[PDB]
RNA sequence: UUACUAAGUCUCAUGUACUACAU
RNA sequence: GUGUAGUAUCUGUUCUUUUCAGUGUAACAACUGAAAUGACCUCGAGGCUC
């Protein structure tokens, strides 16, 4: 992530499938962890997916998110919303 | 301080014509209650988007959709088992898959998943530019050309579901020509051929891939190492009859191979040759196979890059075995075509690269498979056929062309007035203007005698359903009346001692002609003859000032005191009068009122002081009032049909015209529209249409400008003709819509029709068996002296050969009394050309041959023995092949390759009366450019302009800019004195200007204390000399003025002081992959700032509806909805370098076509003005400023 | 081009030597020194013009006429062959030894009488490598006043080295 | 830490994007990309490629976009002194 | 650490300028 | 008229802030 | 107004095996290995010295 270092990202070709986030991580750009206009929904892999993992949050990993993450519109620009599959595999 | 910040509006005028890509599917079904056919073609050229239909035979406009912006790298239609909607890739990497729906009164393309993949750009990685469907439509498949391939596979379902993609990595092997085999369901397969990255031996090797729907990833299963020669792959569908087992056809250069999966069968075919063989002769290639099958026939396609079409059939070869045969033959061939498609009907589609687009239906289908003499086989692999190739076409028959110019190399700027561009034709080399211009047509016209004004036409009553119709002229003195029949157009009472101020038509079989001192209210009697039934004068005598009517109802206003209104009576013939003084409180200047209906409220009445008054037809009231600048000159009021506003035209003297909303039960004066054409005081008169039916007023002045209304739209429109005295609409027997009869300035009548009209997708037209032309053109010049004379020159695809084609005026010229139009030359060859003159009485013309010779030539004009006679004059050797030269005062100025030699005249030969050697960084000298002779701005394959200042008596150019950064610089201009023109050899269009600290120091010294002596220079500058000696070199720099991306390749610029007498002067460009575009400067700031505001607002659109869309699912439509595509407005103009002050209109023109609901739901974003007033400043552009 | 000032007042400032000196030519730059021990100006600068021509014309028109603080303003503008002589007499003057090798060679400067362990030596500077090398050719290992001199080149090691002629001829060229 | 996964990412960029300079880079690896890019961008754009076909004078188009793809491979100029 | 000045004959279009002034000299 | 550059490492002391942790 | 552990930053101070070779460095630095003893000459320098 942005701030802490240790979180490794996923980085593949992301799948259709919408990444979930908790309310907790609620409004956090998944990359930049901004909260200022959002844009596009983030898609991650189907190897992020499958069973009860898919209900992470895919910032936090732990807690089961509702909310879909979307990428801010200075990430946008940036390309980072295209980059790949964001998630957190290790907890950190 | 002023801040200069030049804003520039860029407008795409003519849309990008190469077509890159193309689609089979069946989209939309209009104009069909229930119909499925699959006989359709959606076409796609990067942004641009086009579809077309045939369903006839002859293909047809659909509709030209809005711009994506975005460069659209791949497009395939995908069949699922419905509509068939196309999958679209392009940049930003998304896989977005578009179904073209019907939405309002229009045809709008609607996305329904974009998958992102890659980043934003053009690039190696991302999978795009390799792209193909299953052709069952289970999967669709994007590649790279290099790194990857991802595969998605696609299912239906009440929503579109895209699966997960897919993914294979070869690090190495760079990826090229993608072809998918068809199958039976069984299992999806596709073919790459895979040439390695990084090897010490060129190696290109096919590869198989089975993707396993089973086990859901692609497997590689047969990779075979074939010869580096290596060109194409297309798919042979079963080969089910003879012996899961696909077979490919690989195109070789010189051969053709076709391979088994298993690799048991690899059949080896030499491609046939030509006859000819001219010149040089590659061992070419097929460019472009396709496949065809029909009862148990299945043949392919395949031409070569001389465009020689080909077919294979498979045979078992029955006496050995069953086993697959290859034969080759030939067809018509064609010229080179990028793609082909075939309907489900006879129709073959032809996509050329080269120019045009062109549908064939086939009935010969070719020479049977039983001859030997001319088919090939399988049997012997070692063999060749030469063939002489058939212009006679027999087996393909030419349906439909497609008139377009992909190579547009270069062109000038004729008639500029009318934004008139002439350029060649690529192939067919003819010679192609095409106009802003309405398209107006001339047959039988008729030389009137001298001195006429006005015109009408008004049908015959004396007979009653007949073609016959009086057509009515005026002079000052006397009044002519004609008679209009079919083929029968004769001379003929009523009053021809005075002028005639109106004239028209009352209820059925009556007419009125109101002249300056009587009326005469006259009716048919018999044939050719016609009765006043009343007359009517003024009490003590008058002089009538103007006249106006309807169908049954007339008004006419004499010198001063009151105005009069006639009705008819019904049920019979009369006139009568009212009782009543409309003292009007002036003198009424002009009257006008609508004559389409037989009663017509609201007056338009004009005042001699330049006011304007309405008049409530209770009875007369008046409600508005306008204060308008001059005098009006003459004014017309005319409802149209549509959408039933009333619209008031008013035309003033000085050449300024208008136009007024006015509502029916206020009759208030809203929505000013005004426009400046020429100087003169305008006319106008009305006519009637269709392209639906539709009217427009023409307005007679210096130029002549149709006023016509699209649907919500409006543009007023110079017409090809020069300049028209008198218009008025005419039907003839023979065969007559938007006919019109009318008169030039010159006093003679003539008939006329006008064709196209230059909507927001056109706004153009062109003015140009199978017809391909072996030379090629080349340059395009036109002479200095001669305002529009513009001589083409072009080259031989072969031995070395050129030829010279002028025209001046209408159509071409003869050569000397020879019956050819065109001069040729042997052993002539032309890497640049530019013709000058030496002396004001004397024109030269000068070749650059690649054989490094400077020739110089004459050129005559007869002069009513008129004929262009070219003269050898010298001889000169050059160590340059000059790749730019242009006219200095008296000299020619021409660039080496390093240096820049300025030649003069001298005999038997010319000199060089200059040298000046570049500085170190220019390898080469692209184009440039001079102004005013003092200055030059010099461009460069790798670095920048850089301009230079001639010095007399020092007799050098000396550099006194740099530019910032590298950018290859195809065509160059001046706007200014210190500001440049300049496109790239990848598509940016640039303008830069000096600095005002340079300026200054060139303003107040003189440019021979430049090189050497005294110029102060502050400490910063010195301190840049010898901190950055090689940046800052030249001393100063072009701080970047305006910066933008056309994706096009800019041929040709050129700075037009009015275009169609606008005042901002613009800068049209021509692109080469063809396109015309403008940057026009915007005066004051709130224009762009309106501007920018309204770029702005449709930026993000797409993101504003996808947040609305989402927050109402938070309550309870893609990201890309709006821009059908990922890209950004910003990120895609930007791209290479950012948009400085360049905003870009062709955004804000996507406003004008959403819907109702859309436009006003993005307005909502500003505290301005209404979306009324948006599309108000929007359609502003075109209108007002060109 | 730049020009040495000097006899400056430390309450004259940089904007102040600048709007005096642009009343005689243009400046391109102006080095004016501040003390990193007194944290002030040390009275005196150096102005770079834009050539020579406009140096020297400050120089002569500027030199003794402008009076700041009371004190005036001064402006100013801003390899050879060598033999070690050894064991010389104590009667030999350095004039008589300008004498003697003026014959051979033009001297460039005077020689230079020092001596080591007692033992009288001489630096002896000729413009000529060629010339010295005739002093020593005829000279080396000789008697005058009755004692016995040598003459070789004195170390820099020595003088005389192949480059040493290449360069020297430069210097005389 | 964070440097060891700047070296991750190095890692995975590389992977994705092919060449990038990491620390040292021969001149043969490096210039090779810049060509690969380069002809990638020229072979890319319909309207570079279009104009690649005109000012060399190839017969067809896409013996231009092909020639650029082999010309991608360092061998191909052996390949066409070998013609 | 090339100009031509066309002298009258129309040979001297490979003629020098200071050549030719020289024969300006002359002349 | 002086044409503009000095501290570093170690050692053993002084100057001053700070971070977890406990009453 | 305290104690436990620990950190950073000044400043003072001072110059570590004379050399060679390797690593290392942008060059340094730093690190890694070994070790001359004796005689003579001129003004710490120097030796086709033995």
């Amino acid at each position: 992530s942005r701030h802490q270092f240790d979180l490794i990202m996923c980085l593949k070709q992301p799948g259709v499938q919408t990444g979930l986030l908790c309310e907790k991580c609620d409004g956090k750009c998944p990359i930049c962890d901004s909260y200022v206009r959002p844009k596009r929904k983030v898609r991650v892999c189907e190897n992020c997916s499958f069973g009860k993992q898919a209900k992470n949050c895919i910032i936090c990993n732990l807690n089961v998110g509702v909310n879909d993450a979307f990428y801010c519109w200075e990430c946008c620009r940036l390309g980072k919303d295209k980059d790949g599959c964001p998630r957190i595999l290790n907890l950190g | 301080a002023k801040d200069d910040e030049l804003y520039l509006y860029h407008l795409t005028l003519k849309k990008q014509t190469n077509f890159v890509h193309s689609c089979i599917g069946h989209f939309v079904d209009l104009e069909a209650g229930s119909k499925r056919e699959q006989s359709q073609l959606c076409v796609a050229t990067e942004t641009h988007l086009e579809l077309y239909d045939t369903a006839d035979g002859e293909l047809k406009l659909i509709a030209k959709f809005q711009n994506l912006f975005a460069t659209i790298t791949s497009m395939k239609s995908l069949d699922l088992p419905w509509p068939t909607f196309l999958a679209l890739t392009s940049d930003s990497g998304n896989l977005s898959i578009v179904q073209i729906i019907m939405h309002a009164g229009a045809l709008r393309l609607k996305t329904l998943v974009n998958q992102p993949l890659t980043r934003t750009t053009l690039r190696r990685v991302s999978p795009i530019s390799y792209m193909e469907i299953d052709p069952n439509g289970r999967c669709i498949i994007l590649s790279s050309v290099e790194q990857n391939k991802l595969c998605f596979l696609v299912d239906y379902a009440q929503k579109l579901r895209i699966s997960s993609p897919l993914e294979i990595i070869r690090p190495h092997m760079v990826t090229l020509d993608m072809a998918v085999v068809d199958v039976n369901f069984n299992n999806p397969c596709f073919v790459t051929l895979e040439i390695d990255n990084a090897a010490t031996q060129l190696s290109v090797h096919l590869i198989f891939y089975v993707l396993e729907l089973g086990l859901n990833h692609i497997v590689k299963k047969a990779d075979y190492l074939v010869n580096p020669s290596a060109n194409f792959v297309l798919s042979l569908p079963d080969l089910s009859r003879y012996n899961f087992n696909p077979f490919v056809v690989i195109g070789f250069e010189n051969h053709i191979l076709v391979k088994d999966m298993n690799g048991f069968f690899s059949l080896k075919v030499e491609i046939p040759k030509r006859s000819i063989t001219n010149s040089r002769h590659k061992n070419v290639t097929i460019i472009s196979g396709i496949v065809q099958k029909l009862k148990n026939d299945f043949f392919v396609l395949l031409q070569s890059n001389h465009g020689d079409l080909f077919k294979l059939t498979v045979s078992p070869d029955t006496n050995d075995r069953n086993r697959p045969l290859v034969q080759l033959s030939y067809f018509d061939t064609i010229q080179n075509s990028h793609q082909l498609h075939i309907f489900k009907n006879g129709y073959l589609f032809a996509l050329s690269e080269m120019n045009n687009n062109f549908l064939f239906q086939f009935e010969k289908l070719g020479v049977e498979k039983n001859d030997f003499s001319n088919v090939l086989t399988s049997k012997d692999p070692n063999k060749s056929l030469v063939f002489e190739p058939s212009i006679k076409l027999q087996n393909l028959s030419i349906l439909s062309q497609q008139l377009n110019l992909n190579p547009s190399i270069k062109s000038q700027i004729v008639s500029d007035s009318p934004l008139s561009i002439a350029t060649k034709h690529f192939t067919n080399n003819k010679i192609i203007t095409l106009t802003n211009a309405v398209n107006y047509s001339n047959l039988i016209s008729t030389s009137l005698p001298p001195n006429a004004t006005k015109l009408w036409l008004i049908p015959d009553p004396a007979t009653t359903g007949d073609n016959n119709t009086l057509l009515f002229i005026t002079f000052p003195k006397k009044t002519m009346i004609l008679q209009i029949d079919n083929e029968s157009m004769e001379e003929l009472f009523k009053l021809s001692q005075d002028t005639t101020i109106h004239t028209c038509l009352m209820g059925s079989h009556s007419i009125i002609q109101v002249c300056t001192a009587e009326l005469r209210h006259i009716v048919p009697t018999g044939k050719s003859r016609y009765s006043n039934k009343l007359t009517w004068v003024p009490p003590a005598g008058i002089r009538i000032v103007c006249a106006t009517s309807s169908k049954t109802q007339l008004i006419i206003s004499l010198s001063n005191y009151e105005l009069v209104y006639f009705k008819i009576d019904v049920s019979s013939d009369s006139l009568i009068e009212l009782t009543t003084h409309p003292e009007l409180d002036t003198m009424p200047s002009k009257v006008a009122i609508v004559q389409d209906t037989q009663h017509a409220d609201l007056l338009a009445i004009a005042d001699n002081e330049g006011m304007i008054k309405i008049m409530s037809l209770d009875f007369l009231t008046v409600i508005s009032l306008q204060l308008v600048s001059e005098k009006i000159s003459d004014m017309i009021m005319v409802r149209d049909s549509s959408i039933g506003q009333l619209n008031l035209h008013v035309g003033l003297e000085n050449g300024v015209y208008m136009k007024f909303h006015i509502g029916d039960v206020d009759g208030s004066f809203t929505d000013i529209k005004r426009r400046f054409l020429g100087l003169k005081p305008v006319s106008l008169s009305y006519l009637r249409e269709i392209s639906k039916w539709m009217s427009c007023v023409v307005c007679h002045s210096s130029s002549t400008w149709v006023s016509y209304t699209w649907k919500n739209v409006w543009t007023i429109r110079q017409l090809k003709d020069q300049n028209m005295l008198s218009c008025s609409k005419f039907v003839n027997a023979d065969v007559a819509i938007n006919g019109v009869c009318s008169i030039s300035s010159s006093g003679r009548l003539n008939i006329g029709r006008v064709s196209n009209f230059p909507t927001l997708d056109n706004w153009f037209h062109v003015h140009e068996m199978l017809q391909i032309s072996t030379f090629r053109p080349r340059t395009i010049l036109s002479f200095p002296n001669n305002p529009k004379s513009i001589l083409f020159i072009d080259n031989h695809s072969g031995k070395k050969q050129c030829r010279i084609s002028l025209q001046i005026d209408g159509e071409c010229l003869k050569f000397g009394s020879s019956d050819h139009l065109y001069k040729i030359l042997d052993d002539i060859d032309c890497v640049s050309a530019a013709i000058i003159d030496f002396t004001r009485q004397a024109d030269h013309l000068i070749i650059c041959a690649g054989d490094k010779r400077l020739l110089t030539y004459k050129i005559l004009v007869n002069k009513d023995k008129l004929s262009f006679d070219i003269e050898l004059l010298h001889q000169t050797e050059i160590i340059s092949p000059i790749h730019a030269m242009l006219k200095f005062k008296n000299f020619l100025l021409t660039a080496m390759g390093s240096t820049i030699v300025l030649y003069g005249l001298g005999k038997k030969q010319l000199l060089r009366r200059s040298v000046t050697q570049t500085p170190v960084s220019i390898t080469k000298i692209v184009s440039m450019h001079q102004w005013n002779y003092e200055r030059l701005a010099v461009g460069d394959i790798h670095e920048s302009v850089t301009l230079f200042i001639w010095d007399p008596a020092g007799n050098v150019f000396i550099p006194y800019v740099d530019d910032s950064v590298k950018r290859h610089v195809t065509v160059l201009k001046f706007l200014d004195e210190a500001t440049v023109i300049g496109a790239d050899r990848y598509g940016n269009a640039w303008t830069l200007r000096s600095p005002p600290e340079c300026e200054k120091i060139m303003s107040n010294h003189d440019p021979s204390e430049l090189s050497n002596g005294a110029i102060k220079y502050p400490l910063d500058v010195i301190t840049l000399q010898q901190k950055l000696p090689n940046t800052y070199d030249c001393k100063f720099k072009f701080q970047l003025l305006n910066h933008f991306f056309v994706n096009d390749i800019i041929t040709d610029f050129h700075i037009l002081d009015s275009l169609s007498n606008s005042d901002r002067p613009g800068c049209i460009y021509m692109g080469l992959q063809g396109t015309v575009g403008c940057f026009i400067p915007l005066l004051s700031k709130g224009n762009v700032f309106m501007m920018g505001n309204i770029e702005n607002i449709m930026a993000e659109a797409d993101d504003t509806f996808y947040l609305d869309y989402e927050s109402r699912k938070k309550n309870n439509i893609c990201e890309g909805s709006c821009s059908i595509l990922g890209r950004d407005h910003q990120e895609y103009r930007s791209y290479y370098a950012p948009v400085r002050k360049v905003i870009d209109g062709d955004l804000c023109e996507n406003f004008l076509r959403l819907s109702l609901n859309e436009q006003e739901f993005l307005a909502k974003n500003l505290k301005s003005v209404q979306v009324e007033d948006i599309i108000q400043t929007i359609n502003e552009v075109r209108t007002n400023y060109m | 081009n730049t020009v040495y000032v000097g006899n400056i007042d430390p309450r004259i400032t940089k904007e102040q030597l600048y709007e005096l000196f642009i009343q005689i030519n243009p400046v391109l730059r102006i080095k004016y020194p501040k003390d990193k021990v007194l944290q002030a100006y040390q009275g005196y600068a150096f102005i770079e013009f834009y050539n020579q021509g406009d140096a020297q014309y400050a120089i002569k028109i500027m030199n003794n006429t402008v009076r700041l603080y009371d004190r005036l303003i001064k402006v100013r503008q801003v390899p050879i062959a060598k033999l070690f002589i050894k064991n010389l007499a104590d009667s030999i003057d350095s004039d008589q030894l300008v004498k003697i090798f003026n014959k051979f060679g033009k001297l460039i400067r005077e020689p230079e009488i020092f001596y080591l362990s007692k033992l009288k030596c001489a630096y002896v500077y000729f413009e000529d490598f060629e010339k010295a090398d005739l002093a020593i050719k005829s000279l080396n290992n000789q008697l005058v006043a009755n004692n016995r001199i040598t003459v070789d080149y004195a170390f820099k090691n020595g003088k005389g080295n192949a480059k040493y002629g290449d360069d020297v001829d430069r210097l005389l060229n | 830490a964070e440097k060891q996964r700047q070296l991750k990412l190095q890692k995975i960029y590389k992977q994705k994007y092919i060449g990038l300079g990491d620390e040292s880079t021969t001149r043969e690896q490096w210039q090779r990309n810049v060509r690969n890019d380069t002809l990638n961008t020229l072979q890319g754009h319909s309207a570079s490629l279009e104009y690649v076909s005109l000012s060399r004078g190839d017969l067809s188009i896409r013996d231009t976009r092909i020639h650029l793809l082999k010309s991608m491979s360092p061998g191909y100029k052996a390949y066409l002194r070998e013609e | 650490q090339e100009l031509e000045l066309e002298e009258e004959d129309e040979e001297g279009n490979v003629m020098s300028k200071k050549v030719y002034d020289e024969l300006k000299k002359q002349g």
